[PDB]
RNA sequence: GUCUGCUUAAUUGCGAUAACGAACGAGACCUUAACCUACUAAAUAGUGGUGCUAGCAUUUGCUGGUUAUCCACUUCUUAGAGGGACUAUCGGUUUCAAGCCGAUGGAAUUUGAGGCAAUAACAGGUCUGUGAUGCCCUUAGACGUUCUGGGCCGCACGCGCGCUACACUGACGGAGCCAGCGAGUCUAACCUUGGCCGAGAGGUCUUGGUAAUCUUGGAAACUCCGUCGUGCUGGGGAUAGAGCAUUGUAAUUAUUGCUCUUCAACGAGGAAUUCCUAGUAAGCGCAAGUCAUCAGCUUGCGUUGAUUACGUCCCUGCC
């Protein structure tokens, strides 16, 4: 379907990929959606990143937060563990392979399981530190859903950080062995083993 | 005669120079074609802006991009602007004017820098503490 | 490195859909050094097809 | 390219100097479980020596066992530059030596009971437990 | 496990010591008119669906 | 009638009796109409003496940066031994340096 | 039409490298197996080997890519840093010797010439040599 | 803050008496009149007080 | 007068007022970072055109090399003059006062940042910077001067400031392969290439450079292409044995480095408690300040670069 000839054959095979389409060409943002009523409105699904970067001028405006692209809130987290801090070019070389180890293990639409350890791994029934005293409780109120995601990044990059530490596995193996079982979720990620462990501190103080 | 309309590139840095002419398909950035980017990750970045467009348009238009200024990510957006920038300097001086306006609703829509560079600066340093608003340790 | 470690390798390898190094020393345990060999090896139409880069990650896989 | 089919000549633990070594380690080292040796005179004794740098330490020919127990102990002959070196001028015996394994811990030995006979100051402050390079150390 | 998806109309005043807590009425999305006023903890705005699985806890204004 | 294309190189702490010189320089030589450019305007040296304000460790650690900001400013001009020197005599001045670095 | 720039930073590397590997005239002095380089690498290269024949296509690709350098310039270049290890890591300038040798090796068929200003320029050869083995480089990556 | 101040204020106040009538609301015609008008010492002080004057014609009408 | 109130980074300003109008501080001002396709010039900055020219194409093309082959340029890069921004323009928001949001244009939170920093002081520190200096003491068996040797580096331990790491989001390796702040030899040894000798650490011949003119355009995080595969490892690099080098009259209480092996803890850090609102937090480097050397500090820069607010008086602290 009409190959430009332009001396410089700038590609015919990311030219058909990207002219016929937008998107990363390699996961098609194109029949992928959010399935939960709430995490809709403060999760981008997907404005075209044709890579997996925004100067970023996310937080001046108090919300914009919401706008920024789940994919580039993330690369944003694994941003640590204070040594590597600052380094976004080895954290998208890792979630450019994350979502490649989802593509193939499953067999989804990755982007979208990316999505779905979204809305599932938000905690919504949690806690506050009521000053209160010397001691008391943690009067137990839904976070508004902007906090919830917040978390749902925070936790699963604290628990799947562990799993290189004195390991054989290279977070490309253990972030995609958390979000395939933190959606499913399961128990076997470190999420629904906090996020339930909150609401279940909660539940009682309640 | 030539036929060259040309521009300038600007991201907290450098620039580049598109000597947009009339010749023959090519896009030299350093003494280097864009196929062979340069720290080939973010590769993607100058990729989008041959296509954001019709590879169509960029058959007539042939920029020669010298590029110094500004560590690699620099440049990056500095080499997208100057595509762009002149994208509409040619679609400003020579290729008409609603071309301009098609252009600017495209290349407007990751409503981004691609057209207008970035603002922000580093801040000044101070005495005592260092990257900015440090300051040196509390004592008693 | 006896002879029912690569024998246990290519016979378990070609349809073992999602492979690496982390691959074979949690399923065939012992070695690493060696492992990025007896894989990669061929690449006579029948072991791994891959999505593989660099190096610094080798993610490979299915002839089919 | 393969797993290599190691018959049992892979044998499993290695003894070289008495001084132990383990047998399905990648070489350069195993020559660094010593005294004396350390990657350095290991990758001389190694490309001087018809070696692998890749095999381990229990796939040890044994002509590559007394050529690789041999360079070692000797020194100048296959090319061993002397800057390279530890025991640089003797100053008691010139020479151009290698202090070893069981011999780095007899000679550590020596050097110190030509310099406490002598009543110094780079063997008095080794001598009073406490350091001789200059500094204050207190912390630690 | 019954869940009720209830929206935010109004956001009233600012609580707690530490500005943990905004209050908050709300709408039940999902029996429009009952407007309830339950508290949240977030840096919210009116509209943020919000939700619970506590129907209800009518709560009352914590130092 | 010898021929020599003298190059004129300023220098001083005020942007205002310099300027003042190009204004006077090149139009008390466009008069003479010479075979010259226009006052080249060469990169803002611009030194700032770090020093504590304290005159004893006390006292918090609290600091100064005071500096001279020249504005270096050059010229050109041709001409024989005869209207370059009745021009170097003319600009006559406070604040300010000129050299006639001489090209013969 | 077909250029040293249209073609990548390690194709050309490893492909001049297997040429300078497979040529015999390349030659090869005696400190250049052995001997660290760089003093913050423990390690000299891990080819020990024809690091020398891939720094015969570096050097060179690396000239031409410019005008004019050397040998205290590929002294600034090939090193990086210091490993000082406790003291906070510190740039380090190689050993002018082996590339103050291929720069006197190249001098000999007609690759590497002596730019007047001096020091080393690519002769007139060559070039003819890179732009020969640029595209033989380009038809591995076509 | 975005917070007003005297000198700026009571310099509108004293204007907003005389020139009602040249007066506007496109600031960028008062700001070039407000010269000719006050004596005033600078630029940016200048574009504070037109800002003010034209927060008085927007809510006179 | 110097204030109920509203106002700000601010005794910063409208307004209320037997209080009228001024001085210092703050702000104004000076430094630097941004912008000027208008000026003024550049074989110590670079363009095309020009040959001379070295390759691939042969299609005129594409890729070069040339401190002169000539010139012509001045976006660039430097840098002088200069200009330029005031929260501007409507819209709101208010005592429709001082002010505060938002969106457009814009290069552009006090434009960012420092530096100067009254009023009164503190018995804070310092005669161990002084040939600034009171008064005591010292004056040749001196507490003055100087050749040596060790000493401030001595450890069961108590307390701060700090470096690398508990990984496959990493360690090792080829192959891509990128700045900015400097500095620098003169009366003599500061920078060193280049081209050799050394596995290396280096050695040296010889070279340039009182420096936009030389070393000096090639720094690391990284993209490359993979080996390692959940094995305290192929994270960790402790402590050790020798040699070989490179300085230094002195290398011992190994100044540093290399060459190879010994392979110490720690498997994410309790009661505590810091610093931080934008190119900001932090990490990867390097040039200077020492200096003969020996940085795990001091300063300064950039190259990648986000979270989180953009608000309160719960606290401390001070007004």
């Amino acid at each position: 379907f009409t190959p430009v000839v332009l001396a410089t054959p700038i590609p015919e095979e990311v030219q058909q990929a990207q002219t016929e389409i937008k998107l990363f060409n390699k996961w098609s943002f194109e029949e992928v959606e959010v399935k939960d009523a709430s995490l809709v409105d403060y999760v981008q699904v997907a404005q075209p990143i044709f890579v997996a970067h925004t100067a970023g001028r996310y937080a001046n405006k108090r919300f914009r937060k919401a706008q920024c692209p789940i994919i580039e809130r993330l690369t944003n987290s694994l941003m640590m563990n204070g040594r590597n801090n600052g380094k976004k070019l080895k954290a998208v070389r890792i979630i450019k392979h994350t979502l490649d180890i989802i593509n193939v293990l499953t067999d989804q639409n990755p982007i979208q399981v990316v999505v779905d350890a979204i809305t599932n791994t938000g905690p919504r029934e949690d806690t506050t530190r009521v000053g209160g005293g010397g001691a008391a409780r943690r009067q137990a109120v839904d976070v508004s859903p902007l906090r919830r995601v917040n978390q749902a990044i925070a936790l699963l990059t604290i628990g799947a950080r562990e799993a290189a530490f004195r390991n054989i596995k290279t977070i490309a193996e253990t972030l995609a062995e958390e979000l395939i079982n933190a959606a499913k979720g399961s128990s076997t990620s470190y999420a629904i083993k906090k996020k339930d462990e909150l609401e279940r501190v909660a539940k009682s103080n309640r | 005669a030539v036929p060259s309309v040309q521009t300038f590139g600007k991201k907290k840095s450098a620039t580049a120079v598109a000597h947009v002419k009339a010749g023959k398909g090519l896009i030299k950035v350093n003494g280097s074609p864009i196929t062979l980017v340069e720290p080939e990750i973010l590769a993607f970045k100058v990729y989008e802006p041959l296509l954001l467009v019709g590879l169509d348009k960029f058959s007539n238009i042939d920029i020669r991009v010298r590029v110094t200024g500004g560590g690699h990510v620099s440049q990056v957006y500095a080499i997208r602007q100057a595509i762009a920038k002149g994208l509409v300097a040619y679609h400003q001086k020579y290729v008409d004017e609603q071309s301009k306006n098609e252009l600017k609703k495209a290349f407007t829509s990751y409503d981004a820098t691609l057209l207008i560079a970035d603002s922000r600066r580093p801040e000044p340093k101070k005495f005592g503490g260092k990257g900015a608003r440090s300051r040196f340790q509390k004592s008693y | 490195l006896d002879q029912e470690k690569y024998d246990r390798i290519l016979k378990e390898v070609p349809t073992y859909r999602y492979v690496s190094v982390s691959v074979l020393v949690d399923r065939l345990k012992i070695g690493g050094s060696l492992a990025r060999i007896a894989l990669r090896h061929l690449e006579k139409e029948g072991i791994i097809k891959p999505v593989s880069k660099h190096s610094k990650q080798a993610i490979y896989t299915r002839a089919t | 390219s393969l797993v290599v089919q190691e018959q049992g000549s892979f044998q499993h633990i290695l003894r070289l100097l008495n001084t132990n070594v383990d047998g399905n380690i990648k070489i350069v080292y195993a020559l660094t479980t010593i005294k004396g040796v350390g990657r350095r005179y290991s990758n001389l004794v190694c490309k001087k020596a018809d070696v692998d740098l890749h095999k381990r330490a229990g796939e040890l020919t044994q002509e590559e066992l007394e050529r690789i127990v041999q360079i070692m102990q000797n020194p100048t002959h296959y090319k061993i530059p002397a800057w390279f070196l530890n025991r640089q001028n003797d100053i008691t015996d010139g020479k151009d030596y290698h202090t070893l394994a069981n011999n780095v811990e007899s000679k550590l030995r020596d050097d110190l009971e030509r310099l406490k006979k002598i009543r110094a100051h780079r063997g008095i402050r080794h001598f009073w437990g406490l350091r001789v390079r200059g500094q204050h150390t207190k912390t630690t | 496990t019954p869940v009720t998806l209830a929206k935010v109309i109004k956001v009233l005043g600012r609580t707690g010591s530490r500005g943990g807590v905004t209050q908050v009425r709300v709408e039940f999305l999902e029996d429009t008119s009952r407007t309830i006023v339950r508290n949240v903890k977030g840096p919210v705005r009116e509209n943020d669906i919000l939700v619970l699985m506590e129907s209800e806890r009518e709560a009352r204004r914590l130092r | 009638q010898q021929i020599i294309k003298i190059r004129i190189t300023l220098t001083s702490t005020k942007v205002k009796q310099l300027e003042n010189v190009s204004s006077n320089i090149v139009k008390n030589a466009e008069q003479h109409n010479l075979v010259k450019k226009g006052p080249v305007r060469l990169p803002t040296k611009v030194l700032k003496i770090s020093t504590r304000k304290t005159p004893n460790g006390e006292g918090s650690k609290t600091w100064e940066t005071y500096e001279m900001r020249i504005h270096k400013r050059y010229i050109d001009l041709e001409a024989p031994v005869q209207i370059v020197k009745r021009i170097t005599q003319i600009t006559i001045e406070p604040g300010v340096d000129v050299e006639v670095v001489v090209a013969s | 039409g077909v250029s040293v720039r249209d073609v990548a930073a390690q194709d050309f590397i490893n492909a001049y490298a297997s040429f300078l590997q497979r040529q015999g005239k390349l030659e090869v002095p005696g400190y250049v197996d052995i001997v660290k380089t760089s003093s913050g690498n423990e390690m000299p290269p891990q080819d020990a080997e024809g690091w020398f024949y891939k720094r015969a296509a570096s050097v060179a690709r690396h000239i031409y890519m410019r005008k004019q350098v050397g040998v205290g310039k590929l002294n600034k270049l090939y090193g990086g840093a210091k490993s000082r290890g406790v003291r906070p890591y510190k740039h380090i300038d190689a050993s002018g010797s082996i590339n103050r040798k291929v720069l006197q090796a190249l001098e000999k068929i007609g690759i590497v010439e002596i730019s007047p200003k001096g020091g080393r320029r690519i002769s007139e050869n060559g070039q003819r040599d890179l732009d020969r083995i640029a595209a033989q480089t380009l038809e591995e990556d076509e | 803050g975005r917070v007003r101040t005297k000198t700026v204020k009571r310099a509108s106040k004293a204007l907003i008496e005389r020139y009602y009538p040249k007066l506007t609301l496109d600031f960028q015609t008062n700001k070039r009149l407000c010269d000719e008008i006050a004596t005033i010492q600078s630029k940016r002080l200048r574009n504070k007080i037109a800002g003010y004057t034209t927060h008085l014609m927007k809510r006179i009408q």
